[PDB]
């Protein structure tokens, strides 16, 4: 552990993580002059620990170190400035040998030591787990602690001198580098911090320091929430998660807060015969309990107070998608990686030309020649201009013969700004410097995620195959508000009796077609639906029960082993709980869409829609087409409450 | 689930079968050496004669040349409560000396030191007894030896109506199943420390035996050193090798 | 390739020539052929990156790609010798089976009567047959 003198920012909104408004002026200093925590794996300084993706909530805090039974980390410190620091836990009965409080003592430079570091010289200290911190009763199963300095009970918590000791059970534990995990646990720290009322105050203040500062009252001693102000990132989670929350609050003794979630019932564990609903807090203890999600959406997260949240926390946490595992740029033909950027390619085949299985002897990706290939910097930036989600990604290689030609390692990279390349994928939650590879040719390989990376500026870089580059990495996203699923209009929920077809053909003298399966990938006879007629007046109606909000649609289209036809152009008709064949109007206007069909012939339709189709028995009448009439309708509709 | 399994005929010698001279037995014994045998006061108290057997596996049949440790005299205890349980331990004063064999095998005497480190790791431990501390309708001709948790001692106090001091505390299951009055009375509640044996518990009853799945009653021979102290080196060298060795004591054992 | 007999065969070129060294009679009687060896062989294999130390003490490596072990210096112990000396054992009984007690920054486990020691201090060897306390597993 150490202690770099780094001046943080309080007023940390201006960098516009999940803000709205732009004139928000600073008036004094935007950072302030105080200390920040590192984490170290070895005992001397050149070697800091990246702080991964789960590694987020921190702020002006440093690391939170995980140590349980049978498993100790070292501390050593040194310090770097000019002041002597110090460090004390809580929670055990710990001794003065591992306790580091200015009191009285018994050992001469032992218990108190730690207390006074001098500057560029180390120390040997370590900390002693316990457990005690295990919850009892069948319920829980974690709860954290606190620590911070010692040479001041209150010029320490204000110079950013703070640290949450989270200690779980032993019995369930997860190959994250021998770490207990297996869950998605939070820890929020929500403490003011003061710039006048800490050891490195500056004798004057950044504007003025007449009446407690004359620009704001108390203008140094924001209400920084997790070391930031509004921001809260990592509130990315699905539909219904059971995820622990732990809420630590030490320093704040005279703010009481009551958290109420905007449409989420409370259960409380242990006991399991309490529903609560509401849970507020109280100065000392470590509260802690799951969450439970219910509706997606970006439902605001709030204290129900007038002080901390219009001037301290507002941020809304998004619930995503659980099962949108939809086909994004494969199976589709709108949807491409014609906005790929690079630098250095892997031989001479064809770039955008890496379909799964395809004819040919040159299907991969490459523009110039590879030459050689090794750690240098094949980057691949794999931009897509908009919010992106992705939890797995497959990895298949190339044959045509015999041999296997396979990626074994590569790096993956991501970054938010384009001008910086924040080169850290690769040291996630499970991964801390590598990443999973293909295996064969014949075998399809995939590189599952688990936290929710969110970015903008994908980028991948491989290292060196079975003497040939060759990669042809997939594309699987995700929703963004986390109720465009798909209701089974191509999977087998969505019964024949709502998605009907019109006209069934039969020939005299042989058998007869069965244009009743209108989904995505059908086989048999036909594969969608194909009328008898050739005009704008068949229709493909579909009863969708309820009311529903449909976005995204995708359509593909049938054949009959010989030719291919499809449609070029059809018109939605909405309505409502009644019965409307009206078609759907347009929201820059006031007339009704022209929507368009299958554009080629096995090219998917990809295409958004903001105002919402709130209908039941929607109605869709293929005007033009292409031979005759064929489409594989499939929408993605939501639940309107 | 672990349920009530027989003692093995190798590693269970802590079993000296107190019966009388005709076909009737009434408790047990722990084997430790060959000068004291510990077993409940209320074995010979308030009781019959005093007839005890190491090595004997079985009541009714017999495996042969094993079953020989007759006992003279016997005495009392000084904290033995005649009304409760209290301390309820009792030295069996033999009258032969009798080697370690198979089924006797020694056992290293305990210590103070053993207190702090013995009841805080090993949460469990075996009850060793044939079975007459319930001797209602569970007669097992076999030596039955069931494993046992070890409980807290804030549940231990309200297990039964009698108030239970510390040399006493739970050594059974949850109030689930039948995990009390286990054995013989006096019967050894030995759990394996580490690479040897010390005995820690008596099992006895307490306004009998009837429904107690809550928790059991055994006591702790660790705070008990100031007894087999006091009654092994005040007697002297045994002066007919083991006569008594030595019963002429005072009753409240020293 | 796509064969029951091919997989144990090409399952030899992963061992027996990247965790130690390679020969050329290595893959010959496992393949069985004389086509695949030969070409497996002409492709050099450098283990390892030990030229540019990627250990501190000016340790050394060994011919394993990735994996390595160095001789650290004393007093340094753990992966990467980070963690310093045991001092006092306290807890945990001194990861030793016997009495645990600390003589100020000096740390030493022996079993009494009965029992005698190991090479190093791991645990008692047992030498009598019963003494005051073992366990029967002969059945």
């Amino acid at each position: 552990i150490a202690a770099e003198e780094i001046s943080w920012d309080y007023s940390e909104f201006v960098q516009r993580e999940t803000d709205i408004e732009d004139s928000d002026d600073i008036p004094e200093d935007t950072t302030y002059k105080k200390v920040v925590f590192r984490k170290y794996l070895d005992s001397t300084f050149t070697k800091r620990d990246p702080r991964g993706e789960y590694e987020e909530h921190l702020g002006i805090l440093g690391p939170i170190i995980r140590a349980e039974v049978d498993d100790v980390i070292q501390v050593r410190f040194k310090n770097l400035a000019s002041r002597p620091y110090s460090l004390h836990a809580h929670g055990l009965s710990y001794e003065k040998s591992s306790e580091g409080k200015t009191y009285e003592d018994d050992s001469p430079e032992w218990f108190k030591e730690d207390n006074a570091v001098q500057p560029n010289s180390s120390y040997t200290y370590v900390w002693h787990a316990t457990e005690r911190s295990g919850p009892e009763s069948p319920g829980s199963a974690c709860r954290a602690w606190a620590y911070y300095s010692a040479v001041n009970p209150e010029k320490d918590i204000h110079s950013g001198l703070i640290g949450p000791l989270l200690i779980c059970q032993k019995g369930i534990l997860h190959k994250d580098s021998n770490m207990p995990m297996d869950m998605r646990e939070f820890v929020l720290l929500f403490m003011t911090f003061d710039e006048k009322k800490s050891w490195y105050y500056e004798k004057k203040s950044r504007s003025s320091w007449r009446l407690t500062s004359s620009e704001m009252k108390k203008s140094h001693e924001f209400h920084a929430i997790n070391g930031m102000i509004y921001s809260l990132p990592g509130l990315k989670m699905y539909e219904q998660e059971w995820v622990r929350l732990h809420l630590l609050n030490i320093g704040g003794s005279q703010d009481i807060h009551v958290v109420h979630f905007h449409g989420q019932t409370l259960l409380e564990n242990g006991n399991k015969q309490h529903q609560l609903g509401v849970w507020p807090l109280l100065p000392g203890s470590f509260k802690t309990l799951e969450m439970k999600a219910s509706k997606p959406g970006w439902w605001l997260l709030n204290t129900e107070v007038g002080e901390n949240q219009r001037a301290g926390m507002q941020t809304p946490f998004l619930i995503m998608d659980r099962d949108c595992r939809m086909p994004m740029g494969l199976s589709t033909g709108i949807i491409s990686d014609s906005q790929i950027k690079a630098s250095e390619f892997l031989g001479y085949w064809e770039p955008r030309l890496a379909r799964l299985n395809n004819g040919g002897s040159y299907n991969a990706w490459s523009v110039e020649k590879l030459a050689a290939e090794f750690a240098s910097k094949p980057w691949i930036q794999v931009d897509m201009q908009k919010e992106v989600i992705i939890t797995g990604i497959q990895t298949q290689g190339a044959k045509h013969y015999l041999k296997s030609c396979y990626t074994t390692e590569f790096y993956v990279a991501y970054s938010s700004n384009q001008i910086n390349w924040q080169i850290f994928k690769g040291n996630s939650t499970r991964n801390v410097m590598y990443f999973n590879g293909n295996s064969d040719a014949s075998t399809i390989k995939e590189n599952q995620f688990d936290p929710p990376i969110v970015a903008r500026y994908i980028r991948i870089s491989p290292t060196r195959a079975y003497n040939r580059p060759t990669l042809r990495l997939e594309l699987q996203g995700c929703e963004v508000n986390g109720c465009s699923t798909p209701l089974g209009m191509e999977n087998g929920k969505i019964e024949n009796k709502q998605i009907t077809a019109s006209s069934f053909k039969k020939s005299w003298w042989g058998d007869y077609w069965e244009p009743f399966r209108a989904r995505l990938n059908a086989q048999g006879r036909v594969n969608a639906w194909q009328a008898k007629a050739n005009n704008n007046k068949q229709w493909l109606e579909i009863d969708l029960l309820k009311i529903k909000k449909i976005t995204a649609i995708i359509t593909q289209g049938c054949k009959s082993l010989s030719s291919e036809m499809y449609v070029k152009s059809y018109t939605i008709h909405y309505s409502e709980q009644g019965v409307e064949w009206k078609p759907y109007r347009l929201k820059s206007s006031m007339v009704d869409k022209i929507f368009e069909g299958n554009t080629n012939t096995k090219g998917h339709v990809k295409n958004f829609f903001n105002p919402p189709i709130i209908s039941r028995f929607i109605r869709v009448i293929p005007k033009t087409w292409n031979q005759s009439i064929a489409l594989r309708l499939e929408l993605f509709g939501c639940d309107i409450y | 689930i672990v349920g009530g399994q027989e003692c093995k005929d190798g590693e269970c010698p802590w079993q000296a079968l107190l019966i009388n001279e005709e076909n009737e037995g009434f408790c047990g014994g722990t084997i430790l050496s060959e000068f004291y045998i510990l077993t409940a006061a209320h074995c010979l108290y308030q009781a019959k004669r005093f007839k005890v057997r190491v090595g004997d596996r079985n009541t009714e049949q017999e495996e042969g040349g094993e079953a020989v440790h007759e006992v003279e005299v016997v005495i009392k205890h000084n904290r033995f409560t005649k009304e409760t349980y209290d301390f309820d331990i009792a030295v069996l004063r033999l009258k032969t000396p009798i080697t370690f064999r198979m089924n006797v095998a020694p056992a290293c005497l305990p210590e103070r030191d053993w207190a702090e480190s013995t009841l805080m790791t090993q949460k469990t431990g075996i009850v060793s007894g044939f079975g007459r501390t319930h001797e209602k309708g569970r007669q097992s001709t076999r030596l039955k030896m069931l494993e046992v948790p070890y409980v807290d001692r804030n549940s231990c106090k309200l297990s039964s109506s009698f108030i239970i001091t510390q040399n006493m505390f739970c050594a059974g299951y949850d109030t689930k199943q039948e995990d009390a009055c286990q054995g013989d009375a006096g019967g050894p509640h030995v759990t394996r420390f580490k690479d040897t044996y010390f005995v820690t518990g008596i099992v006895s009853w307490g306004e009998g035996c009837a429904r107690k799945g809550k928790y059991g009653i055994y006591t702790k021979v660790t705070a008990f050193l100031k007894w087999i102290d006091r009654s092994m080196k005040t007697r002297g060298l045994p002066k007919a090798k083991s006569h008594a060795p030595e019963v002429i004591t005072s009753s409240p054992l020293k | 390739a796509n064969s029951f007999l091919e997989e144990m065969k090409k399952g030899h070129l992963e061992r027996e020539c990247m965790e130690e060294t390679c020969s050329y009679e290595e893959a010959r009687e496992v393949f069985e052929d004389s086509d695949k060896t030969n070409e497996f062989w002409n492709k050099y294999k450098d283990g390892d990156q030990c030229e540019t130390s990627p250990c501190q003490n000016q340790g050394k490596c060994k011919d394993g790609l990735g994996e390595y072990t160095c001789t650290c210096l004393e007093g340094f112990e753990g992966k990467n010798c980070e963690l310093f000396t045991r001092k006092l054992c306290s807890l945990d009984n001194g990861d030793c089976d016997q009495f645990c007690h600390e003589e100020q920054n000096s740390v030493v486990c022996s079993c009494a009567r009965g029992y005698t020691l190991a090479d190093n201090g791991k645990a008692c060897i047992p030498t009598g047959p019963y003494p005051c306390g073992k366990q029967t597993l002969e059945r």
